[PDB]
């Protein structure tokens, strides 16, 4: 029992590393969606003047 | 030994010096007499050749027929040679002579 | 040999401890942490205001910089062989004894061309026992050697002349002139020939001078029995076999 | 009249543009959302069980 | 001369130089050695900055390889069989044949030299090896004391330990505490969970 | 001392703060401490610390920064603090990021608290005076072998005499000094400069 | 710079909060450390 | 005045080019560190439970 | 300064315009502007 304690604890802190894996993830795509916004409204004042 | 030895020494430190292939040396020497020595005609037909090829942008082939010396039928032999780069690719039907 | 090196590893102990108290970066409300001890006075009045003193690192004076690196490293590699043999550091690099320890000396940038050619120029002048000029002189019609002569305002002439117009298309432009210039020097500064290797490849070769002309044509070591072997003269032109 | 038409070409590429930045701030925004609630009470309850 | 950029005397002169060095034509108007120098001076005057410094660079590579040839074929002290470009690099512990792109310090230049001598010394490629010294402390640490970086991390350890201690992580560690550790890893650790 | 590092360390890894800050209050607390409704005599809430007691005799032995600390416990002492004003920092990063006024005020307040705990930094001194030995005479084993037997004398005595060693023996080098502070010294001077 | 904006309200603030920070951090010499334990200095952290 | 206005188009251009450099930038640093991190000690310790 | 201004050059340029001369001993952790002028590189030898 032991071991299967031990067992269960693995599993619980890796699946909040994945968890915290899939939030850099988010972080970053989110990040660049920002970027892309900007860059096209910098696009806009280009395409207006 | 020490005349053959001469001889090489003269040859290998002229073509390192000047950018020239053994078997460049090889012909001009040849063209310039069957004696295989150096005197100032060799070094003459060795500049002109290396000047026309850097103005006229020619191979070492064509610059040593330009100089006065004769195209050569034996060049390297383990490829093909300069006759055989003129007349023989391919022959025409039969073998050339 | 215990007790000496606990004796060392005590010695760094209290040096650290005692440096780590004064540091005035600590300054600091944990300033009012740290005390004063007895063997902190001590060591003050020993050493007068070392303990006081501190460096920016990337300082040369710094213990963790490469100068004291170095130090230690030639402090421990003075004895790796003795001194009458030919491996002793001070025989094979004289001058890196006296090598200055200064901001400057870490500082500057040189090429390490430079400095190799100074040292080599130091050792055969030490030999020669003259001067630099005397030694490109020598080297101007030195002829035993795969690059002697070496005539270096000639090959300076040719390297400029090549960096202005190459094949001197200009120079052939003007034709007149060409009455006054022959093939010769347009040889001389188009191809890698000086006055003495034109010298070395237009003298006869025959027996009557031929052990003479050997003797011009190489040092007193190479003989005709070193020339016969095949890898012996890839060595000696540093060519490769198939091509000789 | 050319003319005329060309700007109004340029006009209607502005518009364009202008739906392409609405389309990606609302990628950004939904993004943003959905990073910054990282991990809601399901998985606290599934972590701590 | 203009072509040149230079003065008619020069190219005068330059063209004067009949290149038949006693005979075989007119006669031998070979420069003497400082008539040479003092020609090529003038006619390499009108040279720019960017082609001074690639002239520097190609004549001092071609008098290092002149150097290197040279001390090869005259200088062979004794106790070396130095038979090459790569000899000398070894024996006089610095390189040779680099190219002048590359640049240094000399304290730089020092400690390449004095590593690659211990290390020749230490793999006993070097014969006579005074094998008694090459025993001391400071060679048995040689593997973390070959690099400066290194060095300077474990000699920065004993003045400087705070840098290097991780509070996370240390050796000589209970299991017990180790065990809180792995129980206090959750993605968020609100009040009572450490509690 | 080692578990509260523990639960702190943590806690800063996971971008907390506010309760980091109350769990590293155990340990330290530069504001002081509180006990019967009164102000602490003491400085350090670790009592081994304010001792400056020792538990290792021989920690050269290994290369652990582990060994050395706890052989000299003070370098634990500043390590905290060093932490400590660490999440400092981490606190105005995280103040300056929605670029708004009134939190941009509280990430000067901040830095500056930092600022003030931190105190005034020291600058170089032994660079201009220090002169330059040769390295053979660098390396000179008499001038370290003097150098050894001093520290040996000072350590197992402590004698007063040579009241002057001859500074004249220039061959021994300085200590430097750590990076990490003057790194944070810089940070802090770089966000000032910034925020003005 | 002046390109700070501000209000006398929020100058306020941020004074007297870095007053009272650096009384209370033993920073200022002569504290009257008997009124440095009011109940809203323990949860200073929470009233910063 | 018109090669006036399309010198200014092309400055406009330049600057929005700056701004999507910028973005990609921020990507490469943010993948970058989160390459070198690799593997953090929650995933260690999962691993040597 | 007023050069330096209006023609784009450095100070030293400036300096030698106005009518003083190629300062030969500049700060000398670096090349002075005679050396800049007449030593970047020397010829062949050293300059005098």
């Amino acid at each position: 029992l032991s071991a299967t304690a031990s067992q269960y604890s693995a599993d619980k802190i890796s699946r909040s590393e994945a968890y915290r894996r899939r939030r850099q993830e988010w972080e970053i795509q989110r990040d660049n969606a920002d970027g892309e916004v900007k860059q096209m409204d910098a696009q806009l004042e280009s395409l207006k003047i | 030994l020490t005349i053959f030895a001469l001889k090489l020494n003269k040859a290998i430190r002229l073509c390192l010096t000047s950018g020239l292939s053994p078997n460049e040396l090889q012909t001009i020497v040849r063209s310039d007499n069957a004696q295989g020595i150096i005197n100032d005609s060799v070094l003459t037909k060795v500049f002109y050749t290396l000047f026309y090829s850097h103005r006229y942008a020619l191979s070492f082939d064509d610059a040593q027929v330009l100089n006065g010396s004769v195209i050569n039928q034996y060049a390297d032999d383990d490829s093909v040679s300069h006759f055989n780069r003129l007349f023989n690719t391919p022959p025409l039907k039969g073998k050339i002579f | 040999y215990h007790e000496t090196i606990e004796q060392k590893k005590n010695n760094r102990l209290l040096e650290a401890r005692i440096f780590t108290r004064a540091n005035p970066q600590l300054s600091g409300a944990i300033r009012l942490g740290i005390e004063r001890d007895s063997v902190s006075r001590s060591y003050d009045e020993m050493f007068g205001a070392r303990s006081s003193s501190f460096v920016k690192p990337g300082s040369v004076a710094s213990m963790f910089s490469p100068a004291g690196y170095l130090t230690e490293l030639y402090r421990e590699a003075k004895d790796l062989h003795f001194s009458s043999s030919a491996y002793h550091l001070d025989n094979r690099r004289p001058d890196l004894a006296d090598l200055t320890l200064s901001q400057s000396n870490m500082d500057t940038e040189i090429s390490t061309l430079t400095l190799s050619n100074e040292l080599l120029l130091e050792h055969i002048t030490r030999k020669t026992g003259g001067d630099s000029d005397a030694l490109m002189e020598s080297l101007s019609t030195y002829r035993q050697a795969i690059d002697t002569p070496y005539h270096q305002p000639y090959e300076t002439i040719r390297q400029v002349i090549m960096t202005h117009d190459s094949t001197l298309s200009a120079l052939s432009r003007n034709p007149e002139v060409m009455g006054q210039a022959e093939g010769a020097s347009l040889l001389a500064i188009l191809a890698n020939i000086s006055p003495e290797l034109y010298n070395i490849l237009t003298e006869e070769i025959t027996e009557k001078n031929a052990d003479a002309l050997f003797a011009q044509n190489f040092s007193e070591n190479i003989t005709p029995e070193n020339f016969a072997s095949q890898s012996w003269i890839a060595k000696y032109y540093g060519l490769e076999l198939s091509e000789v | 009249r050319i003319q005329q038409r060309t700007v109004d070409e340029v006009d209607a590429d502005i518009a364009v543009l202008a739906e392409s930045r609405r389309s990606a701030q609302n990628r950004l925004e939904k993004y943003q959302q959905l990073y910054d609630e990282d991990i809601n009470h399901g998985e606290q309850r599934a972590m701590s069980l | 001369a203009s072509a040149l950029h230079t003065m008619p005397s020069v190219i005068r002169t330059l063209v004067n130089i009949r290149y038949v060095t006693a005979l075989n034509k007119a006669e031998s108007n070979l420069p003497s050695w400082d008539e040479w120098q003092t020609l090529a001076e003038n006619m390499e005057a009108g040279l720019s900055t960017q082609q001074a410094q690639t002239l520097a660079d190609y004549t001092a590579e071609r008098l290092s390889s002149v150097l290197c040839n040279w001390f090869l074929a005259n200088i062979q002290p004794e106790g070396v069989s130095l038979h090459s470009r790569d000899d000398l690099y070894s024996y006089f512990l610095i390189d040779n044949q680099v190219s002048s792109a590359i640049k240094t310090t000399r304290l730089a230049e020092a400690i390449a030299g004095i590593q690659l001598y211990i290390n020749r010394a230490l793999n006993r490629i070097e014969p006579n090896a005074r094998a008694d010294v090459s025993t001391r402390q400071f060679f048995t640490d040689w593997t973390v004391n070959n690099r400066y970086s290194t060095w300077g991390g474990v000699s920065r350890l004993v003045y400087y330990p705070e840098n290097y201690i991780d509070p996370t992580q240390r050796i000589g560690q209970t299991r017990m505490m180790d065990e809180l550790l792995e129980n206090i890893s959750q993605s968020k650790l609100s009040r009572d969970t450490v509690e | 001392y080692y578990t509260p590092m523990m639960c702190f360390q943590r806690l800063l890894q996971e971008k907390q703060f506010d309760e980091a800050t109350q769990w590293i209050n155990y340990v330290y607390n530069p504001a002081g401490y509180i006990v019967n409704g009164e102000i602490a005599p003491w400085i350090w809430n670790c009592r081994p610390l304010e001792e400056t007691t020792s538990w290792n005799a021989n920690p050269l032995d290994a290369i652990d920064p582990d060994a050395v600390a706890q052989n000299d416990p003070m370098h634990y002492k500043i390590a905290t603090f060093m932490r400590l004003l660490d999440q400092l920092i981490l606190r105005g990063d995280m103040a300056y990021r929605e670029l708004t006024r009134d939190a941009l005020n509280e990430a000067k307040m901040w830095y500056v608290r930092t600022l003030e705990l931190l105190g005034d930094e020291p600058e170089d001194y032994g660079s201009q005076q220090w002169a330059a030995p040769s390295l053979s005479g660098a390396a000179s084993q008499t001038v370290q072998a003097a150098y050894q037997q001093d520290l040996t004398m000072l350590g197992r005595g402590g004698v007063s005499k040579n009241l002057r060693t001859a500074n004249s023996l220039v061959g021994l080098f300085l200590p430097e000094y750590n990076p990490a502070l003057t790194d944070y010294w810089q940070t802090l001077r770089l966000r000032l400069f910034n925020l003005r």
